[PDB]
């Protein structure tokens, strides 16, 4: 039956978009707090880097 | 090149049901590599997702795809496909697609190609490996579109197919993962989705 393919695709499109806005959200949250406490641009870049690696790690794990 | 044989001896539809989709949203933006993200990782997770979608897609119409209906793997009469994996066979569409999907599955299960442990890098040639997979996965779409759109419309799953394929092709195009030549079997469906 095609019901599983159908349900998945209907569910898939919104999952794609949610994952995309959640990445942006976490990115925005980090920038926000950084700017609030006024870290050095070196410290900011370090932590941005750390967030990127974590996001990378995250989708590897979803794939697993 | 030996696996992909366009037929110059052939003189050259309802496929343009293309408006039918689900909520794709800003899909062009969705397929883009996020800032800081590793291209390999981004290719890998999407290739897996596309494989799953295609695996389910073919599952819906496999009863209609038989030796009788599709004695050669094709995307319409002007394009035939012969199977080969370097580790070429004129065969039927069901045979070809069984070869293909087992093959792709083995790649994804191959930890040395698709590492699942954090810290383990991709193989040096991962891009080429990913590009062969997507290249060949495209052929399931093309076969189904050309040979079985009647059955797709019967199952009223045209929207779901278009959504999957549109996302697949937007991803492929963003990163130029398939040569325009091999996309020939669906140029006008593709131009219709952009
Ligand atoms: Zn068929």
């Amino acid at each position: 039956s095609p019901q599983a393919f159908k349900f998945f695709m209907e569910q898939h499109v919104e999952n794609v978009l949610k994952s995309h806005q959640q990445r942006l959200h976490r990115k925005k949250q980090l920038e926000n707090e950084m700017m609030r406490v006024g870290l050095s641009q070196d410290a900011q870049d370090q932590m941005r880097k750390m967030l990127c690696q974590k996001e990378s790690n995250y989708i590897r794990l979803k794939r697993a | 090149s030996k696996t992909f044989k366009p037929k110059k001896n052939i003189p050259e539809e309802l496929l343009k049901h293309a408006e039918a989709t689900l909520g794709s949203g800003n899909l062009r933006q969705a397929v883009m590599l996020p800032e800081g993200e590793d291209l390999n990782e981004w290719i890998a997770v999407n290739t897996v997702d596309f494989f799953n979608q295609i695996n389910m897609l073919y599952g819906t119409i496999t009863e209609f795809c038989t030796e009788a209906s599709c004695p050669v793997m094709s995307a319409g009469p002007r394009y035939e496909y012969h199977w080969a994996d370097g580790t070429p066979i004129k065969c039927s569409a069901p045979k070809y697609i069984d070869y293909l999907m087992t093959w792709v599955q083995d790649q994804l299960d191959d930890e040395t190609l698709f590492p699942s442990k954090i810290g383990v890098p991709f193989p040096k040639n991962f891009m080429s490996v990913a590009k062969t997979i997507l290249k060949r996965l495209f052929r399931v779409y093309a076969h189904i579109y050309h040979q079985h759109f009647d059955s797709v419309m019967q199952l009223q799953e045209e929207a779901h197919l278009n959504t999957s394929f549109k996302h697949f092709i937007f991803f492929v195009q963003e990163f130029n993962l398939i040569d325009r030549r091999e996309l020939a079997p669906l140029q006008e469906l593709i131009e219709k989705l952009g």
